[PDB]
Order: C-alpha cells, then structure tokens, then sequence
C-alpha cells in the first residue's frame, strides 16, 4: 500500500 | 426527459491519463500499480462501447495539449465525455510529469460554453490521485459535469503496487456487474461502500498503518445516466 | 443491504440555522428572502417526520456551540441526522451573525468516531450560501456516510431572491415533496440541480450581475442508497 | 435576486  | 440521451451513434470518448514515473527533479515517487489501473480501465470502458485512449507519462504540457485538442473534436454523434486521471496530486492540483496542472485547467475546456458538441451531455472526470495527506447557455457552463474522486478533500488516496489502486480497482468491478442495471450514481455509491468496508492499509509505519479511504462523488449532472439504453 | 436502514423509530433531527441579520461591524447585508426559505424547509421536512429545530440569528460561538451539543445526544432511536445551513458563505465556510465558522468544524462533530450514535447513518449538511464570487454566465472512514448538498458550485456566489426565497431552497423543497415518497435521494438531488439550472436566471440592472445562471453541487461520501420512506 |  502507497499512497498517492 | 430524466434521463440522459445516450443512444447516439457513439458513447463517447474516454481519455486515460496514466502517470507512473515522474521527472527526478520533481522528486515524485513512481506509482506502482498504476498500470494495472490503466489496464483495468481501458477493458471495462472499451465493455461500456467507449472509444478509450490510453496516454501514458504525459507531462504538464502534454496533459493540456491533449485536453485542448480533444474539447475541439466535434463529440456531435457522440453521448457522453470520459477522462480518467491517474497521478500524484494535491487538493485542485494533478501532476503531469514535471509539475502540476490545476484541474480548473482541464475541466474548463469542456465548460457548455466552451465545448458546444458536449453542451447538454454529461462529461465524467474520475481521478485517482491525493487531495492533500490527510489520512483516514441557457444552461450553467458549470452543469453536467460530475467528478468521481477517488478520495474525501484533504485527504491521502491510497494505491496498492500490485493490485492497483483501491478506488480504481473497485470502480471497475462495479461498473463491471451494475452499469448494464443501475444509475450511475448507485453505481458510485456502491463504489463508496466497498473503499470504505474492505480495505484497510498495512504499514510498517505506524503513521500510514491501519487508514481507511471513501471516495467523494461530486455531481453536477442535470439527468439520471444509464450506460445502456 | 444496499439502503440505510430508515425504520428506526424516529427520523431523527433537522436542525435549520437561519441567519438573516448580521452585526453591523461585519459589514454583512441582511438576507431578505431567508425566512421564506427556513419555512419551507420546515415544512418540507416536518412531512418527512424529522424532528425539525429551527434557530435564528446565531453567532459564530452559538453555531460551534450548538452543533457540539446536538452532536452529543443520543441519536440512537434516530435513523439520520440533517443540518441545514442559511447564510453568508465563502469556499468551505458559512457565517455567523458575528463573523465565520468553518465548515470542517461542524461536520467534524459528526464524524463516525466522535458521534458513536450516527455511526453508519447518513449525515446530511444542506448548505444555502455562496462559495466564491464567480458568476455563471472503527473499520469505516471517519468521513464516510456524509452528504453535502451545496446550492451552488465550488467558488461560485449562489442566488436568493429577496421575495420568493433561494432558488436552490424553493427547488429543494419542491422536489422532496414531490418525490420523497418515490425517488432515492441522488436521484431527487439531481432533479434539483436540473430545476435550478433550468428554471432560474438572475435579474439586475447592474450588467455584473444580470442574467447569471446557477448549478448545484452534490458532494456524496453515502456508502448507501437512501430514502425517505420505509 | 440577490448573491449570499
């Protein structure tokens, strides 16, 4: 999970 | 009467912008995933009889270049406008390659007084991108314009480097099962509620670990939209 | 499944906060139409058996305080919750009798995990104010289950004509009670934007201001359907 | 009409  | 014409000859045309790697003087990070988005999307419009356009990389220029060219196409046997954007982004702002372009920029070439092939016609702009780092015309030339955010204002939007991003991955699988039943907007609320229930990020960072994400659906359309008819 | 749960024994609440005079040293013009407005609004909603409240002329502190306090009731016998905002406005904020509040503060008070008791009901803000001066011519998001129901775009003035009442309000309430009894809630907010857009265009001799048009702006974290009827 |  990554973010933006 | 209710309900959007969407029976001319051609649903319309559905433009993805898909932005992985950046500039290294920008410093922005390479999204991951992000293709698996794009991908996602172009088979799930190319289903809906869109003519889909995918464009990867394009730097700030580019992106406007694009959006200019396409608003002068003549959409006149045309139903509906798609855009979907994938990037980095702040609140108002998206990233082309080298710097940011101000999402005002973009839609405004699609306003009713400034696209007449499209006045009248609903003109989709989905966005997966962050909107800050918070975490957890005799018509208006505003009207029919609805913007899918992938995320509340202010806040992180959240992307998986191998399953794609969680707003764009369930957006597909709902458009997928419901667009051929239900109304656009259901369609997104639908969307809403599965970003909100089944995921959740994991982190070794305490700071970015165990957040939730719900989309934001912003809607100026004038007509209830079926994809079929 | 698929739609809120409305059946609880009470609607819930509609609180209207009505603000037509403003202190002298804000500099603030009076509302002239906003009374006309808060009727129907009570009216309307008083049919759809919410518990309405009305209040008037309230200052920055009174609105703050009593958003707070309402957001410490116990909504459990509730199915939903409304707030309906008159007023001055600018971008993400309305005003006080005395000067503005943000809008960020008050709906902050009904986040999912700061008012346990509307956890996973809907939250609907209904916000009659302007946002600019342009002119048209847990395991759920603590954000999740809002609805802002805004008269106008993003950074756009919104109109209120000093005898008939706003023209999102007048179209508001003329379609809830038209279709409440029929229709899901996106769908009877999108027949208000159609009626706005279509119905309503300003008058004025000063040539800025005349002939201007207006477009509603639906902003919806629902994560369900939701209707009015059981 | 008038703008709020």
């Amino acid at each position: 999970d990554e973010v933006d | 009467d209710n309900s959007y014409k969407m029976d001319y000859p051609e649903m319309g045309l559905c433009i993805i912008i898909n932005n992985k790697n950046f500039h290294k003087s920008t410093g922005m990070t390479s999204r991951s995933g992000t293709d698996v988005d794009a991908a996602n999307l172009r088979e799930t419009f190319r289903n809906l009889k869109y003519e889909v356009r995918n464009k990867n990389d394009l730097t700030r220029e580019e992106i406007v270049e694009l959006m200019r060219d396409v608003s002068k196409e003549d959409h006149s046997k045309r139903s509906s406008f798609v855009c979907v954007l994938l990037s980095h982004g702040e609140e108002g702002i998206i990233f082309g390659t080298n710097g940011p372009v101000d999402l005002k920029k973009i839609t405004n070439f699609f306003r009713g007084d400034r696209c007449r092939s499209l006045t009248g016609k609903p003109k989709l702009f989905i966005i997966q991108a962050c909107r800050g780092t918070e975490l957890d015309h005799k018509i208006p030339v505003e009207a029919d314009f609805l913007y899918a955010y992938s995320t509340a204002p202010g806040y992180y939007s959240w992307r998986n480097s191998k399953d794609g991003s969680w707003f764009i991955q369930s957006l597909c699988a709902m458009l997928k099962q419901y667009a051929d039943k239900l109304e656009f907007m259901h369609i997104l609320t639908r969307v809403n509620r599965k970003v909100a229930t089944e995921f959740e990020s994991f982190s070794f960072d305490a700071t970015f670990h165990a957040k939730k994400q719900i989309p934001c659906i912003k809607s100026m359309l004038t007509k209830e939209l079926y994809f079929y008819h």
